[PDB]
RNA sequence: AAAAUAGACUACGAAAGUGGCUUUAACAUAUCUGAACACACAAUAGCUAAGACCCAAACUGGGAUUAGAUACCCCACUAUGCUUAGCAACAGUUAAAUCAACAAAACUGCUCGCCAGAACACUACGAGCCACAGCUUAAAACUCAAA
């Protein structure tokens, strides 16, 4: 059980980080990201 | 001296034209390597 | 540097002899080395059987070669070493007389 | 005052002995000297508590007997019977 | 480049007369018949030559740049053959972090020593980081993203204007 | 494959460690302190590709045994053992009254790290690293008069 607890932290986890990202680009102006930008899984193998 | 003493070892040094000589001299002769020592630290020669 | 080599050959007649000793002396010139002198041990019982070539020795005769060799050479002398098959066992050394006599006191 | 110690060493110290091998070389290829620090009957090397040598030479010596044994030069397991008559410099 | 093997050994140079020996004696005392050491010495005096004022002087930090640095070269010739020496791997680092030091102390010292050695011998001094942080996954791609929005937004206010 | 004597030696290396012989390279630094986060090592067992397999042997089977047999004896054979390719420091003093106790005789100077009752807690959460087991950093509430 301490599994899927764990999986679910880290998907949460990418949201948070996704939504920092587009917090940036959104203050910084830009209606979208960056051309090309892709935001990477960096939490999961 | 030491470039000197060299110079001069140098002539008797075997070299490709007094190969055979040498060789033969080498066959014709017998060398010791062998000495004893006494308790008194005297070297024995054979 | 100096070297000096040991060499431990077959149990051979005089011509062989001179033949193995030429064809050595002529393999440590090919590699650069210059001669320096040879000289003869003689020839005895082998302190023990020794194994080579697919033969078995208990006697030989013993040859010193001092030489100057360039550091690169010393290992291609002893592979041709290890192919002569009149050479017993030879053996490639920093000359003795190189080494420094401190004198204790 | 004349009569007064000075500052002095030992007068009277004893220095130390040289052994019977130091000043001299010691060489692979003289298996006569190289076979009067073994044993006879085992062909082992013998402690510098019986050849009474220093720690240098101790130290030739075992390295030019190794070296003399397997460069065909000297036995290993007993001494050469020619050498068992040359004058005995070790206390055993 | 290393010395030809034709070089007198170091102790052999200044001795008088050695221009008129045989060649034999030449082979005998050149560096062709000599450990490697001998030809880092012919190096060494070479490298002093060219670089420092008093090529006598082997107490100064200048002199003693330059035996490190043979040194590490020695080392760095040794390891591209004995891939998997360890201890000389350490030594090589330890040689080059004790040289980067030594230039500091030249470089806050004498700064014209300083331009000539790291001229001489090809040295391109670097300074040391000001802080020392981990740069994990998070922060990476943030970095990254940050330059590329301050990108898109200097062309966007380029454009604009 | 690992190296009787030497070695009653105490040497080399940062540590881990290094004891057959030869040769070639070769053993950083002219002050000290000062990285979890940088780079090298180290030992620790276990996985991923292959390969070898005499012998041994976790597990898995079979044989024999009291009256819950022998957990323990016997046989066979796996993973594995093997071979590559990889993942307090430093510098001084013995002068003082030496000094809770036991350890390991006491102290000074200077610097760094760490500690402020017990348990909660080598824990939870967060973060980093990885990823079958996880590792590092590390709390709070309730409770007690002790520990
Ligand atoms: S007395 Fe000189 S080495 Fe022993
Ligand atoms: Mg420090
Ligand atoms: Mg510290
Ligand atoms: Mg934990
Ligand atoms: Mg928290």
């Amino acid at each position: 059980l301490r599994r899927k607890v764990q999986e679910g932290r880290l998907r949460r986890k990418q949201i948070k980080f996704e939504k920092d990202l587009r917090r940036i680009w959104l203050k910084a102006g830009l209606k979208e990201a960056p051309e090309g930008w892709q935001t990477p899984k960096i939490y999961l193998r | 001296r030491e470039v000197l003493q060299l110079q001069e070892e140098v002539k008797n040094f075997i070299t490709r034209e007094n190969l055979e000589a040498r060789v033969e001299a080498a066959l014709d002769s017998r060398k010791n390597y062998n000495w004893a020592i006494t308790r008194e630290g005297l070297v024995v020669r054979p | 540097p100096r070297y000096e080599l040991a060499l431990i050959l077959k149990a051979m007649q005089r011509p062989e002899t001179a033949a193995t000793l030429k064809r050595t002396i002529e393999a440590l010139m090919d590699r650069g080395a210059i001669v320096r002198d040879l000289e003869n041990l003689g020839e005895r019982a082998l302190p023990y059987r020794i194994s080579a070539h697919s033969q078995q020795h208990n006697r030989g005769g013993y040859f010193l070669v001092d030489f100057y060799a360039p550091t690169a050479a010393v290992e291609s002398m002893v592979e041709h070493l290890s192919r002569d098959i009149d050479v017993i066992r030879g053996n490639i050394v920093k000359h003795p007389l190189t080494q420094e006599l401190k004198e204790c006191e | 005052n004349e009569d007064l110690p000075i500052s002095m060493e030992n007068p009277y110290k004893e220095p130390l002995k040289k052994c019977i091998l130091c000043g001299k070389h010691v060489d692979y290829k003289n298996v006569q000297l190289l076979s009067q620090f073994v044993s006879p009957f085992t062909g082992c090397i013998y402690g510098r508590h019986i050849t009474g040598l220093c720690g240098k030479k101790q130290k030739e010596i075992t390295k030019a007997i190794k070296r003399a044994q397997i460069m065909g030069f000297m036995p290993v397991t007993y001494k050469d019977p020619a050498y068992l008559k040359d004058p005995k410099v070790c206390n055993i | 480049d290393d010395p030809p093997p034709s070089t007198l050994l170091k102790d052999y140079q200044n001795v008088p007369g050695i221009e008129k020996v045989d060649d034999v004696v030449k082979r005998l005392l050149s560096l062709e018949m000599a450990n490697k050491k001998e030809m880092l010495k012919i190096k060494q005096e070479q490298f002093m030559k060219k670089i420092v004022a008093n090529p006598e002087d082997t107490r100064s930090l200048e002199a003693r740049i330059i035996a490190l640095s043979v040194k590490i070269r020695s080392y760095e010739e040794h390891l591209e053959k004995h891939r998997k020496d360890k201890a000389h791997k350490r030594y090589l680092l330890m040689s080059i972090d004790q040289r980067k030091k030594m230039l500091k102390n030249l470089r806050n010292t004498n700064y014209d020593v300083f331009e000539k050695i790291c001229w001489g011998l090809g040295i391109e001094y670097t300074f040391p980081p000001l802080y020392y942080r981990r740069a994990h996954r998070r922060f990476v791609t943030k970095k990254a993203l940050c330059i590329r929005v301050f990108q898109e937004t200097q062309k966007l206010k380029k454009r604009r204007r």
